[PDB]
């Protein structure tokens, strides 16, 4: 292996006004709408679930 | 404390409105509800 | 036994880490790490106060071991003095980043 | 401009992604436990490592690659560590206080003796104790590993912080073969319910020590550690020994002493 | 950054007194009704 | 005989808020006693101390329970 | 203590490695070699259904609801005994 | 049992009890001295235009108010304590009931020499009798004999519960498991009122208990009787 | 951008401002269940016909005012906003793990509001004892809901203590060492640090009664060997700290009216103040024996816990005399917000004094699981708690928003809540003197006189709730920008106007070492 560290400074610390979480490229933005996605859906569906227990299914 | 006059001055009658307002946000939900408490407890 | 391999800070410190440590180099304090000794604080011989700005916001500790601390403004102009123990402060404004 | 050398964090999601996990991972848990569904508690379990990958992420991108880390930063984190630790040092205080507390007043049912009456303790001298010699060799390779990447070695840091986790790995493989070899089991009774809670919750860290390890046996890999900072690897350290201490008061309290 | 000043740090608007009240109402108005609720819906289910 | 009990006197070993071990000390000391006797050829009425204190003190559903067990060959303590 | 080693001159890199391996590692081989001596299986004893083992309040989330996570036939009985 | 309007304890019915009362009116002195002082104070500080606003020493004043406090302390410590080693006192006991907690009732068991025991149950609002009190009143007592030393066994078979009586300065809790070991004593005969002491289900508010103290002999008679 | 503000935060101002917007939500919540407990015991009988209802109703209450109410409020509120300000700090140390310390309380709302809506709720009392809160007397989600609601309402804690000490500590500017910080901070620290120890003992202890639920451990089973007594040390151990996690920051904001208010430029006594403070958090860890002492414990423990309990009450009391101190010679400033201060030394005291009462193993057995103990906490907690939480919010409220509170409607307020929780709880000492019972939804008939003017004095209170939120409707509704603020030499957080900047101590303060 090289020392490669330099070129992602570089990168990181391009002007470009990007919130660091999403200053990586495209993947950073895929990455993030899955983790989104998940737990928003997934908090839907708690929503629901906790709606089904709330009743008696006798 | 010193402060400037209010911005968008609150009229005493704007106030009874506001207050009656507040109040009854509070009151009716748990009023219909505490009203009704017979027709829940045997249904 | 031995070898290298492994980066340094002066090769790979990078952002402000790397500014703090230059400038610790060089002896100075940009970035308010150290605590600033103070002078006679007369009217002759005031507390210089560095800003970048035309105010900067002054804590005196009149006495040593007060728990008290007098906050206030110091603004760029003529000399101010502690509202407690009127000790005199100058605001000594701009620059940091040429 | 900021004129002092703290650092001010981007608005990031990540907060509310981790705590959205948390609550699909206890609520997934519970349709686990009652409504027999681990869809919840998969979802969660993953928006959970998303969020602790990212997270960690965006840290060593604001510190190996921007530079946002000075001597102030990482003084804060220095002591953010050492707090955590010391709060996950009280978390199994909790359980060695359940441990001794039915192991001195063992009650009638277990046939008032510890252990209790059908129950036929590991012995010490075994897998446990190489357990043991496994930690505690683990500490020392890893000390070394400190010293190397101080002194600047980059091959002798990878070697022994390799080292370090193979030991971490072996403990845990042992500690697996151990659980299923077992004669008892969690159902037990207190016996089984302390021995299991305890060395599980412990067995949980190493996992998590050892993750730890590896994470910084890939940072070092890709030369983000210079001779004179490399945080991530020290907290990795610090939670290392804690972790290989906390195993010594298991040895000695429910392995040798509560047999 | 973000707005800043009275009225501009708080997530919600303050722009309309009344639209104010509704909102303030719907919040507040909420919490306090919800035990109420709660309680009617475990008599319900029996 | 030496008895004439009416209920189950203070125990030095057992001074306490916290009866659980006194009870169960005397029900295994009658049970004891009791095994000893039958065995090499003696008089259970000896271990009539023991029984009247455990009885005295040990809930019924708990001497019951401890019964059922060592029929059952299930007595967790050692008899 | 003090052990009955010595160096101390000087705490380095040289001597963390000289005791992982001089030591430490050395100690992981004996510790080896004595366990998988003292393994083998050792014969397991008769069943009693005591009451304070075996425990089931409720049924675990898992399997038929009866057996423990990490469940060893040759070991581990069920509240009725062992298995088949 | 309480009244309508009741301000402080029920009438000490044990000697212990008494003791307490006692020791309650001493440390509530103090508990009205100082909430009055500090009240008083307060009203003091607020009601002058003199002001000196300057910088006050404190390494004086202080010395006052902690030793004071302290001495205060000590002094609600020593009849405190002189009590609370008085109950544990060892007393030689002439008979030993057990009870045990149930959702939701109480069961008895004297079994010194006869194996008695029964269930008490608190009598239904609908079922109570002319006279009778509300949520207090059960089908069986606890019938015992007044001036004697009785050791009560607390326990339960299922939940918590606790086991108390006011009266006579009463509460140990029903742990199943566990076998709590309390003496009572009554300086009179009578009827003698009590309830659940910890949240066991719905209905805590209704497994109260009942102690009926009379005098020996007929306690024995009671006794044979109940069988 | 409405988004990246509010729920991608990393500023302190912004976040304590989402704290202070969920306390006083929940503290809507467990307003209506508190109405709910007194209109039961209102009159006789029962009124909801439904004793486990009327149970999950007493430990919600509980749970809500304590986790989503106080602590959110002081901690999370005034925690965030006001001790950057005040140490000149440019915000807290992680910034970012302090989002997710809020984030965790909606879920962990959320859960709570689930373990009441599926079964029959959880009616077990905040204490949640097993076996009333196993598998058995209490099967079902419900308990499992609540033991989780509380570990992540923990986690929540206890990454805001490692927050707040770490800022604390290291935070502040160079030349100002910890005994220059105002006491507010100190409050502060303090209370982190008994979060930091205390939570993961009740963390373990919860996940221990969730195993013996699910995964048959027998820890507070006797059957296997257990002991449900082992719960209640583990509990309480943490139990007691709690309280006095919940009045120490009140006390940070009581010193700082009164100094404020009685126009002095420091507390009286400032290194008493502080030693008072460190002390009350070190004893507040050994004295937890004190909520069990009719579990039937060894007599010398129980004098053990009786004596370690009252020596609390020699540092408490240092704080309220350098109170009244604080107050001597001042020009006294009737402010509604002294008046609150005021109102809570007073309450503050008596609710203290009653504790020491009950210190008494002795005089306990008789007082121990009766309205007493209601009337002691609900005079220091929440009179104590909330008055302080009333003044801090009157006296900072210009500042966080910039307008300013009508004070004539502002000290009705105040009188009304006065009366009210007076009123309301005063009684319960007589109630529990004469014998009657928590957790009741009934009483015997002589009871009834005090539990009919409890619960009138219960509806004042609700009078006093529903004028707060119309006043807090009327600064903001009228507008009145802030101009002019006394004192601001000593009150560090008021210089960078009302409301300060988003970014504040940009450039950070000048203090000389001399
Ligand atoms: C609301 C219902 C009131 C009912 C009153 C009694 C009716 C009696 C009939 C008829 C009266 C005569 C016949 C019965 C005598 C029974 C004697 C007994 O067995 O004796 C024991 C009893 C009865 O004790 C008494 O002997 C009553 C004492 C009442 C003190 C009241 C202070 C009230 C202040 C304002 C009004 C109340 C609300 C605000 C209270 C604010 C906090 C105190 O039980 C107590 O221990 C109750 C109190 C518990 C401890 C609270 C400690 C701090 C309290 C106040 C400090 C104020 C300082 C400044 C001075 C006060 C400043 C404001
Ligand atoms: C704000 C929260 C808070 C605070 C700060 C306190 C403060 C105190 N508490 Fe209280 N307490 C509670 C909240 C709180 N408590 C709660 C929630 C419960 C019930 C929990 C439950 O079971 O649900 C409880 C329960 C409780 C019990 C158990 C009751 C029982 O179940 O039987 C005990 C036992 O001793 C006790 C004692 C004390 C004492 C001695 C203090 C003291 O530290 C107070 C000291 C202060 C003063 C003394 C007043 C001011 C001082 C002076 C003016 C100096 C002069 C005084 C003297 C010389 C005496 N408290
Ligand atoms: C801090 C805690 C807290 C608070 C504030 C309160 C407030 C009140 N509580 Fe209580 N309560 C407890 C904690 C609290 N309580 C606890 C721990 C228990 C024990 C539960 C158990 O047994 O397990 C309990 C138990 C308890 C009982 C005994 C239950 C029983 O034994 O059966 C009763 C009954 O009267 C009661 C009543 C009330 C009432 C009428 C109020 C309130 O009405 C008093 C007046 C208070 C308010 C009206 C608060 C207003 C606050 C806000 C509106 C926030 C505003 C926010 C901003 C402005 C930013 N509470
Ligand atoms: C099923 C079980 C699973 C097993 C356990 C799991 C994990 C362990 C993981 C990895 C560790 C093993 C070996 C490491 C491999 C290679 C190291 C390469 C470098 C090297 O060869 O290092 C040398 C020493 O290593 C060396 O002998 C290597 C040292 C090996 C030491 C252990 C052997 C013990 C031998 C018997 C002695 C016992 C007697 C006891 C005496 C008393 C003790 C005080 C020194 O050389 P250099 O010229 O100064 O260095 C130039 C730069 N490298
Ligand atoms: C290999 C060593 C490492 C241990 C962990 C590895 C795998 C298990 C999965 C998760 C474990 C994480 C923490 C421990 C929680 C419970 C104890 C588990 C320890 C363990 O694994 O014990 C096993 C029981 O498994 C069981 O029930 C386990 C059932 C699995 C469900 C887990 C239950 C989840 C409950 C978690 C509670 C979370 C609360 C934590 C809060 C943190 C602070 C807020 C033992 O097996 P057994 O057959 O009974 O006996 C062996 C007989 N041959
Ligand atoms: C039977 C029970 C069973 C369970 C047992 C389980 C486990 C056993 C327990 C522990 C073993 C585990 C791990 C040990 C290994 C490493 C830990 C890390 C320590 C380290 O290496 O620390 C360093 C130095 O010491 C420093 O921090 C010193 C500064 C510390 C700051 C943080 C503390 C602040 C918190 C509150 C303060 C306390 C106040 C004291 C006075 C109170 C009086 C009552 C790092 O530097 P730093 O932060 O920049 O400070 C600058 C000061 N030099
Ligand atoms: C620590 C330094 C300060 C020193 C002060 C001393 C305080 C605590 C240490 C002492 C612990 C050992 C004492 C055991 C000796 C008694 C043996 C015993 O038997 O005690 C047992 C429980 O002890 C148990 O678990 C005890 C379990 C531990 C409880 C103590 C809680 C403190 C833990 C938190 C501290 C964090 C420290 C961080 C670690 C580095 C059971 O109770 P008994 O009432 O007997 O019931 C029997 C009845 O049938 C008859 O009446
Ligand atoms: C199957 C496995 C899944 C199990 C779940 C948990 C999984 C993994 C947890 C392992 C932890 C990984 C954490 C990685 C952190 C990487 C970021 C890092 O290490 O960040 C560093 C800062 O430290 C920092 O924030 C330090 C950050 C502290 C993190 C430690 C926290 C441990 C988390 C434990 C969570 C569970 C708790 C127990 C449950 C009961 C960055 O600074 P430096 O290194 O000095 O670099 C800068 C130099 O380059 C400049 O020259
Ligand atoms: C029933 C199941 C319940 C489950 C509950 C689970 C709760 C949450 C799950 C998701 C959380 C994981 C997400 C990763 C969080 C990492 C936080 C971190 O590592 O936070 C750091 C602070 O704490 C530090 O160092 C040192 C502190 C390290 C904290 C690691 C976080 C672990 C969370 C678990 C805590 C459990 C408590 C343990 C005791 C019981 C960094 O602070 P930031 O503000 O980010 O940045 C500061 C910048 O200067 C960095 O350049
Ligand atoms: C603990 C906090 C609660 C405090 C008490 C609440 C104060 C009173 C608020 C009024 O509440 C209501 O008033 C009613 C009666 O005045 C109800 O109307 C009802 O009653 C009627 C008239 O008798 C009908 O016309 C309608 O059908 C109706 O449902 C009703 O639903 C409810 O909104
Ligand atoms: C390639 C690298 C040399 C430095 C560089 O990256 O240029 C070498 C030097 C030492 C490291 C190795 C160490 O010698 C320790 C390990 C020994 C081997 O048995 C397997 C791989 C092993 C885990 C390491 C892999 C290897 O790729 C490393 C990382
Ligand atoms: C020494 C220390 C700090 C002094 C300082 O450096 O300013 C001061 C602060 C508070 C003081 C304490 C508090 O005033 C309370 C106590 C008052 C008594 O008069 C003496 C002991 C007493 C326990 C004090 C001891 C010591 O003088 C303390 C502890
Ligand atoms: C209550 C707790 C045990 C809890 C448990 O059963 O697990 C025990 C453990 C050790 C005990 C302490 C120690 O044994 C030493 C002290 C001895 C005295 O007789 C009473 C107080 C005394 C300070 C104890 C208080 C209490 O009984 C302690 C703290
Ligand atoms: Cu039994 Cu309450
Ligand atoms: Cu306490
Ligand atoms: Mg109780
Ligand atoms: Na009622
Ligand atoms: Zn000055
Ligand atoms: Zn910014
Ligand atoms: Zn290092």
């Amino acid at each position: 292996f090289e020392n490669r560290v330099a070129e992602k400074q570089k990168l990181f610390q391009e002007d470009n006004g990007l919130p660091v979480h999403l200053k990586g490229g495209a993947t950073d933005n895929i990455l993030y709408r899955v983790t989104m996605t998940l737990c928003l859906g997934g908090t839907l569906y708690s929503l629901y679930c906790l709606g089904w227990a709330s009743f008696p299914h006798k | 404390i010193t402060a400037k006059p209010a911005k968008t001055p609150t009229s005493p009658k704007e106030q009874a409105i506001g207050l009656s307002v507040t109040f009854l946000s509070f009151l009716l939900p748990a009023g219909w509800v505490l009203y009704h408490l017979d027709n829940y407890k045997k249904s | 036994a031995s070898g290298g391999g492994v980066p340094t800070d002066e090769e790979q410190a990078t952002g402000l880490e790397r500014e703090v440590m230059l400038a610790a180099r060089k002896g100075q304090d940009p970035y308010n790490i150290l605590a600033p000794k103070a002078t006679s604080g007369t009217k002759e011989d005031p507390n210089l106060v560095p800003s970048i700005t035309n105010k900067r916001i002054v804590g005196c500790i009149c006495e040593e071991d007060n728990s008290t601390v007098i906050w206030f403004w110091l603004h760029k102009g003529e000399a101010q003095r502690c509202p407690s123990c009127g000790t005199h402060y100058k605001l000594v404004p701009h620059q940091l980043a040429h | 401009h900021q004129t002092h050398a703290y650092h001010m964090v981007n608005p990031s999601p990540w907060p509310l992604t981790g705590a959205l996990s948390a609550l699909l991972m206890t609520s997934g848990l519970t349709m686990w436990f009652h409504f027999n569904s681990m869809t919840l508690l998969m979802i969660g379990l993953t928006t959970n490592m998303l969020t602790m990958y990212q997270w960690w992420r965006d840290v060593i991108r604001e510190s190996t690659f921007q530079g946002h880390h000075t001597p102030a930063v990482q003084k804060g984190l220095r002591y953010g560590m050492i707090l955590f630790i010391i709060s996950e040092v009280l978390f199994f205080t909790g359980f060695f206080w359940a441990f001794y507390h039915s192991s001195l007043a063992p009650t009638p049912e277990l046939g008032g003796c510890w252990p209790p009456t059908g129950i036929h303790p590991l012995n010490p001298l075994e897998v446990p104790l190489l357990n043991t010699s496994v930690l505690l060799a683990s500490g020392v390779s890893i000390t070394w590993a400190h010293h190397s990447l101080m002194e600047g070695d980059r091959k002798h840091m990878l070697q022994a912080l390799f080292i370090t986790i193979t030991l971490g790995v072996y403990f845990t493989l042992l500690q697996a073969s151990e659980y299923y070899e077992a004669p008892f089991t969690i159902s037990d009774g207190v016996y089984g319910s302390t021995f299991f809670v305890a060395t599980g919750f412990h067995g949980l860290h190493v996992i998590i020590g050892s993750t730890f390890l590896i994470v910084c046996f890939f940072r070092q890999l890709k030369f983000h550690f210079t001779s004179n900072h490399h945080f991530g690897f020290e907290a990795a350290a610090w939670y290392w020994h804690f972790v290989d201490v906390v195993w010594l008061f298991l040895y000695v309290s429910i392995y040798w002493w509560g047999s | 950054h973000y707005e800043e000043g009275p009225g501009k740090n708080i997530p919600f608007s303050v722009e309309n007194k009344w639209r104010l009240l509704a909102m303030m109402t719907l919040f507040f108005g909420s919490g306090f009704a919800a035990p109420f609720f709660i309680v009617r819906h475990q008599l319900l289910k029996k | 005989k030496i008895k004439n009990y009416q209920t189950a006197p203070f125990d030095s070993r057992f001074p306490n808020q916290n009866q659980t071990r006194n009870c169960w000390q005397n029900y295994l000391d009658f049970h004891r006693c009791e095994k000893a006797m039958t065995a090499k050829g003696g008089d259970v009425s000896v271990c009539e101390w023991y029984r009247r204190v455990y009885k005295s003190l040990c809930p019924i559903s708990w001497v019951s329970t401890w019964d059922d067990r060592r029929a059952e060959g299930t007595f967790p303590g050692k008899i | 203590a003090s052990a009955a080693k010595g160096d101390h001159g000087g705490t380095g890199a040289r001597t963390w490695r000289f005791l992982t391996f001089g030591l430490a590692l050395p100690s992981v081989a004996l510790c080896t070699l004595n366990s998988w001596l003292h393994s083998g299986h050792r014969e397991r004893p008769a069943f009693i259904p005591y009451h304070h083992l075996r425990i089931r309040t409720k049924p675990f989330s898992w399997g038929d609801g009866n057996h423990t996570f990490f469940h060893n036939p040759r070991v581990n009985p069920l509240p009725t005994g062992y298995e088949k | 049992m309480a009244y309508p309007m009741q301000l402080g304890f029920q009438d000490a019915t044990s000697p212990i009890m008494e003791e307490l009362l006692h020791f309650h009116d001493h440390t509530l002195m103090i508990v009205f001295l100082i909430s009055s002082l500090v009240l008083y104070i307060i009203s003091l500080m607020l009601t002058t235009k003199l002001t000196h606003t300057s910088t006050m020493d404190a390494q004086e004043v202080e010395t006052i108010w902690t030793i004071l406090p302290a001495i205060i302390l000590i002094l609600i410590a020593l009849p405190s304590l002189r009590i609370l080693y008085m109950m544990d006192e060892i007393n030689n006991p002439s008979l030993t009931v057990k009870t045990m907690g149930h959702q939701w009732y109480w069961s008895y068991e004297y079994t010194d020499y006869e194996d008695l025991s029964f269930d008490s149950y608190m009598i239904p609002t609908s079922e109570l009798k002319p006279g009778e009190l509300r949520l207090l009143e059960v089908d069986n007592r606890v019938v015992l004999p007044m001036e004697m030393t009785i050791r009560m066994l607390v326990s339960s078979e299922d939940v918590l519960h606790s086991w108390a009586v006011p009266s006579l300065g009463l509460k140990t809790d029903a742990i199943p498991g566990r076998l709590n070991q309390t003496t009572l004593m009554s300086s009179r005969p009578g009827l003698y009122y009590g309830q659940c002491s910890e949240i066991c289900g719905s209905n805590h508010s209704f497994m109260p208990i009942v102690l009926e103290l009379v005098p020996l002999k007929y306690f024995e008679k009671w006794s044979a009787s109940m069988l | 951008m409405f988004i990246n503000r509010w729920l991608f935060s990393t500023n302190h101002k912004d976040i304590g401002t989402l704290y202070l917007l969920f306390g006083a939500w929940a503290g809507m919540v467990g307003t209506a269940l508190s109405l709910l407990i007194r209109a039961e015991l209102g009159q006789p009988g029962t009124l909801l016909g439904d004793d486990q209802i009327y149970n999950v109703v007493v430990t919600a209450h509980a749970f809500v005012m304590i986790f989503f109410m106080v602590m959110p409020i002081m901690i999370g509120g005034f925690g965030n906003w006001l001790v950057p300000l005040m140490i000149g700090a440019p915000d807290m140390a992680f910034p970012r793990m302090n989002n997710m310390s809020f984030w965790l309380l909606p879920p962990s709302f959320l859960l709570l509001l689930a373990s009441s809506m599926v079964e029959a709720g959880a009616g077990t009392g905040w204490t949640v004892y097993p076996p009333l809160a196993g598998n058995l007397a209490h099967a079902g989600a419900s308990v499992d809901l609540t033991i989780f609601s509380l570990h992540l309402a923990g986690v929540s804690s206890i990454l805001g203590a490692i927050n707040f000490i770490t800022t604390i500590i290291n935070m502040k500017p160079p030349a100002m060492s910890q005994y220059q910080t105002p006491l507010f901070v100190w409050s502060v620290m303090i209370t982190a640090v008994l979060l930091l120890l205390s939570l993961p003992v009740l963390a373990a202890g919860i996940t221990m009664l969730l195993t013996d639920r699910n995964l048959n451990t027998t820890f507070f089973d006797p059957a296997g060997g257990g002991d449900p007594i082992l719960y209640q040390h583990l509990f309480w151990f943490f139990g007691h700290p709690e309280v006095y996690i919940l009045i120490l920051p009140g006390f940070g904001m009581i010193s700082h009216i009164v100094t404020y208010y009685s126009g002095k430029k420091e507390p009286f006594g400032y290194m008493g103040m502080v030693w008072a403070m460190m002390s009350i958090g070190f004893l507040g860890f050994i004295v937890w024996a004190h909520h069990m002492f009719t579990v039937g414990m060894d007599v010398d423990t129980r004098a053990y816990f009786t004596s370690a309990t009252m020596i609390i009450a020699i540092p408490t009391g240092v704080k309220v005399f350098s109170w009244l101190a604080t107050l001597h010679g001042g020009n006294i400033k009737w402010s509604p917000a002294m008046m609150w201060a005021l109102g809570f030394i007073f309450l503050f005291t008596v609710g203290g004094l009653t504790g020491i009462v009950l210190a008494n193993s002795s005089l306990d057995i008789v007082l121990h699981d009766t309205y007493y103990v209601v009337a002691h906490f609900h005079y220091v907690l929440s009179m104590g708690a909330v008055f302080a939480i009333m003044g801090g919010f009157v006296h900072w409220f210009p500042l966080f928003s910039g307008y300013t509170l009508n004070d004539t409607w502002a000290k009705i307020h105040f009188a009304i809540m006065f009366v009210g929780v007076n009123m309301t709880f005063f009684p319960q000492h007589f109630l529990g003197l004469s014998g009657m019972p928590r957790r009741y939804s009934d009483y015997p008939d002589a009871y009834t006189m005090w539990n009919t003017i409890s619960s009138m004095g219960s509806f004042i209170s609700l009078t006093a709730v529903m004028l707060m939120v119309f006043i807090i409707w009327e600064a903001f509704a009228s507008k009145r920008e802030v101009l002019t603020v006394d004192l601001t030499t000593t009150n560090l957080e008021w210089l960078n106007g009302c409301p300060p900047p988003y970014h504040t101590f940009e450039e950070p303060t000048y203090v000389n070492l001399k």
